[PDB]
Order: C-alpha cells, then sequence, then structure tokens
C-alpha cells in the first residue's frame, strides 16, 4: 500500500481496507460509454451463460495484480496499463454491467 | 446498501 496507482486506487474504492483483493481491473472511460456496451457484440461469459457483451473497440485499462509478497495489511500490486476489448455481464433495467467478464 | 450496478462502477470505473 505505497503510492503506485493500484495500491492507491485499490484502498480509496474500499477494495483493499479490509483484505488484499488478488487482481481488479480500472477501465478509464466514461460510465456511459462503458454502460453502452451491453448492447454491443453478445458472447458467452466464461461460466457459459449468455448475458455477455464485448466492446467493439479496445478501451484503456489498468490491471492490478497482487505480488507474490503481498499480505494483509500491506497489500502490494503491480500495475499494467494496456488497451484492449472489455467483456461485461449485463442485467437490470436499465440493461447495466454488473460484473467484469475479462479483457481480450 | 450498494447495488450491484453500483458495486461495479465502485470496484471498476475510474472516469
Amino acid at each position: 500500500s505505497s503510492s503506485n496507482y493500484c495500491n492507491q486506487m485499490m484502498k480509496s474504492r474500499n477494495l483493499t481496507k479490509d483484505r488484499c483483493k488478488p487482481v481488479n481491473t480500472f477501465v478509464h472511460e466514461s460510465l456511459a460509454d462503458v454502460q453502452a456496451v451491453c448492447s454491443q457484440k453478445n458472447v458467452a461469459c466464461k461460466n457459459g451463460q449468455t448475458n455477455c457483451y464485448q466492446s467493439y473497440s479496445t478501451m484503456s485499462i489498468t490491471d492490478c495484480r497482487e505480488t507474490g509478497s503481498s499480505k494483509y495489511p500491506n497489500c502490494a500490486y503491480k500495475t499494467t496499463q494496456a488497451n484492449k476489448h472489455i467483456i461485461v455481464a449485463c442485467e437490470g433495467n436499465p440493461y447495466v454491467p454488473v460484473h467484469f467478464d475479462a479483457s481480450v | 446498501k450498494e447495488t450491484a450496478a453500483a458495486k461495479f462502477e465502485r470496484q471498476h470505473l475510474d472516469s
């Protein structure tokens, strides 16, 4: 928990205040552009269900992955920035992203 | 409390 982006944002967003979460992905796009993926390419989710959608374009994403030396309370993350297609599972009305399935 | 859609935004969006 020492000032790279992942350590800072995992703490701020309440993911690592009470545990170290092994992996998390942050999407640097507007909320409505990420919500727009729920009407883009329909694909199967990893679990087999079919309410997943893949973005037509790549999006700016930061992957945060715990190091092999990370132990609560001192969570530590390797930060990887990339531009990738995101795959989200969608539910509700309005039909909105509720789970991040993958980036490709 | 927090809906599933709200949790997705808190955990994964950084606009």
